[PDB]
């Protein structure tokens, strides 16, 4: 749960227009593999994808139904 | 890693994946001597590839399988390619995938013929062919833009809006500098500079690159240049001959602005590009006004951007600001665009392997075009 | 008025109340 | 979870959203279902393949704008899947389906089917905690503070009069029609072809709507101004192209009063509202003359209500004081009314719990919708 | 005037002419405006530089042929005037405007400017006593004898469906699309460049039209007949030279139903006609279904109508019987219908006198016409 929380938060930090704008700065400034070597070096896609994979399993769990009760 | 092989309509360029300087910078021209009653000169080649043909240019019949890019005899260029390997990199094509160039409105049989040469002949592990304009915009670093691509054998403005297929406005145009050189040597013939073979053409195309520029008001500049006797500049050629060119320098590229000189039944390059512009959404064409991507090595001309710009500016509204994109390295940006394009992650998967071709035949060229 | 500025699709210079010229 | 509920200011042409208590919705956007129509040539191109928001508000030259809410009435539930799918974006939400209660709105005289299928969506696919969907007229009255009032509300392919006295069950007296600005703008495309403007895209239609809200007004004299010579207001594109208008700007809304101009029998907004008046009572009618709630952005025109005042003055008898109420936010009046209504404690019964619909069905809510 | 009325079959691509008292047009020719692309010094060539008839029908590779009716809309009216003078000339009529009643043709919802400009010619330059110009649909109605129906008049470069029951207009159902066979011929040279055939001239476009009207049809199954192996029929040039065809001959008019190939949105005019059907009355539709009006020479394809019947089966409900109304000489059918209309004596109110033009002109045109 907290994984996905921080994943989306850091994801939005990444998705800020300054970061993406600088990727544009570099690649249009002939530093041609900013988004290439950037997006490929991100596991954020796969991590969020894994939380989406295990999404209904981590959900509706009877944790407090047994521990708290 | 791969083989970034550029196929220049005039000269050539090549190298591996990610190489910066083009290695095979040589004339992509074919040549053979006058195979006659005389014997061989101490043993020598039959066909003369580029610089070899350029060397002994007085007899070697400078030809081209290339018909404004359309290669007729593929045997020529493929032997050139073999020697090009074993000339520049000395690497076999079977270990590294190849990357090639193309121009739109090309008969698919050409590319399929090419393809089967790479597989049946060259046995490349993987292969790919793409448009030169893509590499030009790639070197620019954009995805939205009218890439006016201009080879020295062909011309094709490429309007793009975020890397998307807009072929209805993209139009191939067999406009070669060779055509200008044809007309040029012709008008030279009436100027006392009567010359015939293609060797003459090589010298004068280099002279075209020397002093043939683009003026701003062709008729006014023509009258003033007629009055400007000093503008009729001379140059003692490799042979004892000298030249005289004041009008000719800019008199010759007006054929591009005016098909009338050749009777091409077309429009001038500036409004031709504007016609290609007219085949789109005018509000995204606004971006294209800003995306004035002047590309192709046959745009390395003095006073060409302002000329073209001003022309289409007269055609454009005041708010429609022309914003020229034209680095002087656009000639190399084709091959260098492909060279750095080879280093693309998705492109390392986007391939045409041996069995991929063989098991699909030449049909795979269609979807594996772009 | 401030909310009238906050959103774009809002025009002015027209009274929100339209009534008849109720002849007294 | 029952946190601050999401007040969704729906709409035929403009379906937007915000929250309760707030006076500014953070997600203001219209109805538009577009998607690119080209092939990604150059990699790195911006994608999503279903463009809404800045994508659609940026890449207008590539999308096929679709519309399920034909006359506000949804015809494509798959388009609704995509609409909420974009709505459900966190950059569009910052939440989940359960993080906040939802407050969706409606239009009177609609089938159950709509509520049924939508309940399936937001309580099965999406899993909304609490939600109730009903007419926007009530919310508009909330924003006026009035209770007794004829809500003249118009969508964009919808125009209707809602007579209300303290929100009473009067569906026989309450009227509704589904015809407006979408069709008027389409008729303006007809105007374009008559003028010579060869346009047939939905992106162009957007620009026509920009003119509709921008370079289009009303007059009060139909035939008089028709005989009066116009000026042909030259509109300018984003490109800046001269686009004359003439009297067409107010000629097209005459159809809103003269429905047969498009070939559709009706009686015009005014007479339909008068029919709603007929179903009311003489004493209450005078109140409703004083209680006129004009609403809808489509109602934004020069002397719109003033012309309509003259119309009803020619309709209503003597000594009838007609009074119109029409804020400048004839859109958010519904949004703020939902922002208030959603902010109520009695509202528990007004909303519908998730599990409730999950128990038996939407017919229970159809009992709750009346 | 009490003379024979000039019956002109002014089609966008085929502009024929004749009189009413004649059941066959004697002056038939297509749309063409040629200007000599070559200089002439030595005597032997005739001049005028705007050639109609024989000169244009022989010296195709010499004259820059223009098709001034851009989608049936001409802006180079001057050329058309000269063509009309050519009609007044010895080769066609040897008469005057004042000397005869005249009759031209029209398209629905044309830009008023064109009608005004035409009236300027025929009542200022030319001075026809009584004249009226109308839709080609009425001409077709005379060619069928029918009065009920959806006139599908789809000529050279315009496609339109005209739903009219018993001689009663329904403009909201009446649709018009300014694109047809001319563009399929454009697409045919697009096929030429697909396999490298730079036949860019208008004369070359006529050669393209010769193939279009010589070896082209409609295979009723789209992919089932497209994906097969083609025999590549060797067409014979205006030299008789062999040129293969491919799937091209039948897959070329497919674009008329999927305009996405050219980068356009439409439905296939028959579906627009189905929309008109939907715009009509339920059981009154069935009649129009049986009113399969076939007009415009572009309809000439083998399996054309049957492919459209298949379209009907894919889109229309069961037993709503459709009945093909084919014309024998479709192009003359229009002209003969015009001959019938021009031969109507009652045409008094239907015509427009010259003095009427002198009274209001444009206002009287659009006033008296629809
Ligand atoms: N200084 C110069 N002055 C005039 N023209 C120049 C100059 N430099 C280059 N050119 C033009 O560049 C052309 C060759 O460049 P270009 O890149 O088009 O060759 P190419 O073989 O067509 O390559 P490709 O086929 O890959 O586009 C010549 O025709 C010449 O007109
Ligand atoms: N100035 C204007 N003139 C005409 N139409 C307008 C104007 N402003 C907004 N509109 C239209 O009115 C509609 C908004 O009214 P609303 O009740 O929100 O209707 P909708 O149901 O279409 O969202 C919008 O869809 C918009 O197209
Ligand atoms: N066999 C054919 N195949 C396709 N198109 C044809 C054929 N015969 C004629 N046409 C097209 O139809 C046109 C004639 O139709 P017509 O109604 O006269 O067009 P218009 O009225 O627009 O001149 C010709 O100009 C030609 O382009």
């Amino acid at each position: 749960l907290n994984l996905e929380r921080a994943l989306y938060r850091i994801q939005e930090k990444r998705e800020s227009p300054e970061v993406l704008l600088t990727l544009d700065i570099l690649k249009h400034g002939k530093r041609f593999h900013a988004t290439v070597s950037f997006d490929t070096d991100t596991g954020l896609k796969q991590a969020l994808e894994t939380v989406n994979d295990y999404n209904p399993l981590m959900k509706d769990f009877p944790l407090n139904d047994l521990l708290s009760a | 890693a791969a083989l970034v092989v550029d196929n220049g309509s005039g000269m050539c360029k090549a190298g591996f994946a990610g190489d910066d300087a083009p290695r095979a910078v040589f004339p992509s021209i074919v040549g053979r001597p006058r195979h006659q009653g005389v014997m061989v000169g101490m043993g020598q080649k039959d066909s003369y590839v580029g610089d070899e043909a350029q060397s002994k240019r007085g007899i070697l019949t400078l030809k081209y399988p290339i018909e404004h890019g359309i290669v007729t005899n593929w045997d020529d260029m493929e032997k050139i390619w073999h020697h090009t390997f074993y000339n520049e990199l000395r690497v076999a094509p079977e270990e590294h995938p190849v990357l090639l160039t193309e121009a739109p409105l090309n008969p698919k049989a050409n590319r399929e013929k090419m393809t089967q040469i790479m597989f049946e002949t060259f046995n490349t592990p993987a292969m790919y062919v793409a448009i030169q304009a893509v590499l030009s915009l790639y070197a620019s670093g954009r995805t939205t833009g009218i890439v006016m691509d201009s080879g020295d054998g062909v011309t094709h403005t490429v309007p793009i809006y975020e890397g998307y297929a807009l072929p209805h406005a993209i139009l191939r145009l067999d406009l070669a500098g060779r055509d200008l050189t044809d007309y040029l040597m012709k008008i030279l013939t009436e100027r006392g500079y009567s010359f015939t073979t293609t060797a003459e053409r090589e010298i004068v195309r280099d002279i075209k690159e020397k002093l043939c520029y683009v003026a701003l008001d062709f008729e006014q500049e023509m009258a003033t240049a007629a009055s400007s006797s000093s503008l009729e500049k001379s140059y003692e050629l490799p042979d004892g001959q000298v030249i005289t060119i004041g009008n000719e320098r800019f008199r010759c590229p007006e054929a591009l602005f005016q098909p009338s000189f050749l009777g091409m039944e077309s429009c001038g390059i500036h409004e031709t590009t504007f016609n290609s512009i007219m085949k789109c959404d005018v509000d995204i064409r606004k971006d294209l006004y800003a995306n004035t991507v002047l590309s192709g090595g046959t745009t390395m001309y003095p006073g060409i951007a302002d000329r073209m710009q001003k022309e289409i500016t007269a055609l454009a509204p005041s708010t429609m600001k022309i914003k020229i994109i034209a680095p002087p390295e656009r000639k190399y940006s084709v091959w260098i665009g492909g060279s750095i394009l080879a280093s693309l992650s998705t492109f390392q998967q986007m391939w045409i392997s041996k069995q991929e071709y063989d098991e699909s035949g030449p049909s795979i060229v269609h979807r594996k075009c772009f | 008025d401030p909310k009238y500025a906050d959103l774009p699709g809002i025009a002015r210079n027209e009274p929100d109340v339209y009534e008849t010229s109720d002849l007294p | 979870i029952a946190n601050q509920p999401v007040v969704i200011d729906n709409g035929s042409g403009v379906i937007k959203a915000g929250f309760a208590g707030d006076q500014i919705p953070k997600y203001c956007f219209p109805n538009y279902v577009g998607r690119p129509k080209h092939v990604r040539v150059m990699a790195g191109a911006l994608e999503g393949d279903i463009f809404i928001g800045p994508k659609a508000e940026e890449h207008r030259g590539l999308l096929s704008i679709r519309y399920p809410m034909e006359h506000g009435i949804v015809k494509d539930w798959n388009d609704m899947e995509r609409i909420w799918q974009y709505v459900y974006s966190k950059d569009q939400l910052q939440t989940f389906s359960e993080e906040h209660p939802v407050l969706l709105t409606e239009a009177p005289l609609n089938p159950r089917k709509n509520r049924e299928r939508a309940a399936e969506v937001f309580f099965e696919t999406f899993n909304v905690p609490a939600l109730f969907i009903s007419m926007q007229a009530v919310l508009s009255l909330y924003a006026t503070g009035r209770t007794t009032g004829v809500v003249l509300d118009s969508g964009d392919g919808v125009t209707h009069a809602v007579p209300i006295y303290e929100g009473f069950a009067m569906p026989h007296s309450i009227m509704r029609i589904d015809i407006a600005g979408r069709d008027v703008s389409r008729f303006l495309r007809l105007y374009l072809r008559k003028e010579g403007y060869d346009f047939h895209s939905s992106s162009e239609f957007e620009i026509v709507k920009a003119i509709k809200e921008r370079a289009c007004y009303l007059s009060i004299n139909p035939q008089k101004d028709e005989t009066l010579e116009t000026e042909k207001a030259q509109y300018y594109l984003p490109d800046g192209s001269t686009i004359e208008i003439g009297p067409s700007r107010f000629r097209a809304p005459e159809l809103l009063f003269r429905p047969d101009l498009i070939g559709e029998e009706s009686e015009g907004i005014h007479e339909v509202l008068v029919f709603a008046i007929q179903k009311s009572d003489m004493d209450l009618r005078r109140t409703l003359f004083s209680n006129i709630v004009l609403s809808g952005g489509s109602t934004l025109f020069k002397g719109f209500g003033d012309r309509l005042l003259s119309e009803v003055k020619k309709l209503a008898p003597k000594d009838v004081k007609i009074r119109i109420s029409a804020p400048q936010e004839r859109l958010y009046s519904t949004w703020i009314g939902g922002s208030i209504l959603a902010s109520l404690d009695t509202f528990k019964k007004m909303w519908v719990s998730k599990k409730e619909y999950e128990e038996d069905g939407a017919r229970s809510i159809h009992r709750k919708t009346f």
